């Protein structure tokens, strides 16, 4: 199950 | 940027058998960037039903895909995979050798 | 022993031919077991191994639904990578990323990790500690700065120590036949004569499971690890793996070579002979 916080560099 | 060259294999699923049903696979791996074209061939000429992995990449953050289609290997059949990309003037081709 | 679930994400930009294609996969240890690509004909996390293809719609709606999440947001990064570097807008540019867990023979947490390339080359990654992070250039350590200002390492860590975790013991179960049981190589040996003094000795592994594997030439018991043609290990198309090895020989001494296979599901190493 993949990560569901998200973020942008 | 990097640009990477695919390196290409071509082999069968299980040991080539004339008559036995198998599998024909072509990977390509540590290449960049992604875009790619790969096709099977049989007898020179394009094979139609050619399925593929959905894009990975190893360690060095090179990519690797997997085409394979099924077939059946004959004494005289001559299969080869052929492959584009951006670091080749040429698309490539890489004649199936049974061992 | 121990297992892995790893994630894989591709995004790539193509200026003036449409917004960046998202393509990601997952793996359990060395099995894939989903796949997204904004591309595809129905952009729809796939299942891609049985034990994943159980779980119903619910948990394939969510994760649809946090693949698309995704892809528009690391559509903003490649935006972001571009300024940092100064870069045309006409240009085409990839970011990946990998994360995952591992855990041991008891079930708990042993490490995470969470790397980012861009443009086929280390960008930033998190440290083992998952509380820090090793920038590779002057742009990321714009990145770092960033992400140190919003403790974004704190929500990274809490997913690859604790929901991480839970998945993969999740997935461990349901595909417990598949996932942990090793499948020994099949070995053969064969040969060609290349002129009238020397010959190829190739040893073979075909239809092993997991991927990892020694094959080594040896000469009277020594290795010759310097002067084999090695193959990288490759998929069958099965979920299985394959290699071989190569070494060309004085025509003659054939009897003196030995070929040894290391692998787990090997209760000893074998030695072949041609």
């Amino acid at each position: 199950g993949i990560l569901g916080f998200v973020f942008t560099l | 940027m990097i640009q990477r060259t695919p390196k290409i294999q071509v082999y069968s699923r299980h040991p080539a058998e004339n008559g036995k049903s198998n599998f024909l696979n072509c990977y390509v791996s540590g290449f960049h960037p992604s875009d790619i074209e790969v096709d099977l061939l049989k007898n020179g000429e394009r094979i139609e039903k050619v399925e593929h992995s959905d894009l990975s990449f190893s360690k060095d953050w090179s990519f690797y895909l997997l085409y394979y289609t099924e077939f059946t290997p004959t004494e005289k059949d001559e299969y080869a995979c052929r492959v584009n990309h951006v670091t080749l003037s040429q698309p490539k081709i890489v004649k199936w050798d049974r061992d | 022993m121990s297992h892995s679930m790893r994630y894989f994400y591709t995004a790539v930009s193509r200026p003036g031919r449409g917004e960046p294609r998202f393509i990601a996969v997952g793996y359990v240890d060395d099995t894939q077991f989903v796949q997204f690509d904004s591309d595809a004909a129905s952009p729809r996390g796939e299942p891609r191994a049985p034990w994943v293809e159980q779980e119903g719609p619910e948990y394939w709606d969510r994760e649809t639904q946090k693949y698309k999440r995704q892809a528009q947001t690391d559509r903003v990064s490649l935006r972001n990578l571009r300024g940092y570097y100064n870069q045309s807008e006409a240009g085409s540019h990839t970011l990946q990323r990998m994360y995952g867990c591992d855990l041991g023979p008891d079930g708990r947490l042993l490490r995470g990790y969470n790397q980012f390339a861009y443009d086929g080359k280390d960008y930033i990654a998190l440290n083992e500690d998952l509380r820090s992070w090793t920038a590779a250039d002057t742009a990321a350590q714009i990145t770092q700065r960033k992400w140190e200002a919003a403790r974004t390492a704190e929500q990274l860590r809490a997913y690859l120590e604790g929901t991480c975790v839970e998945w993969l013991r999740r997935y461990l179960e349901n595909g417990k036949k598949t996932l942990q049981r090793a499948e020994h190589p099949k070995t053969h040996v064969t040969h060609h004569p290349v002129s009238d003094h020397e010959a190829t000795l190739r040893c073979w592994a075909l239809g092993f499971y997991p991927a990892e594997i020694t094959l080594t030439w040896q000469r009277d018991g020594e290795d010759q690890t310097q002067d084999t043609e090695l193959v990288e290990t490759r998929p069958a198309g099965d979920g299985t793996f394959q290699k071989w090895a190569a070494v060309v020989v004085p025509s003659g001494e054939e009897q003196r070579y030995t070929c040894h296979v290391q692998h787990e599901g090997l209760p000893e190493p074998l030695t072949l002979r041609w």
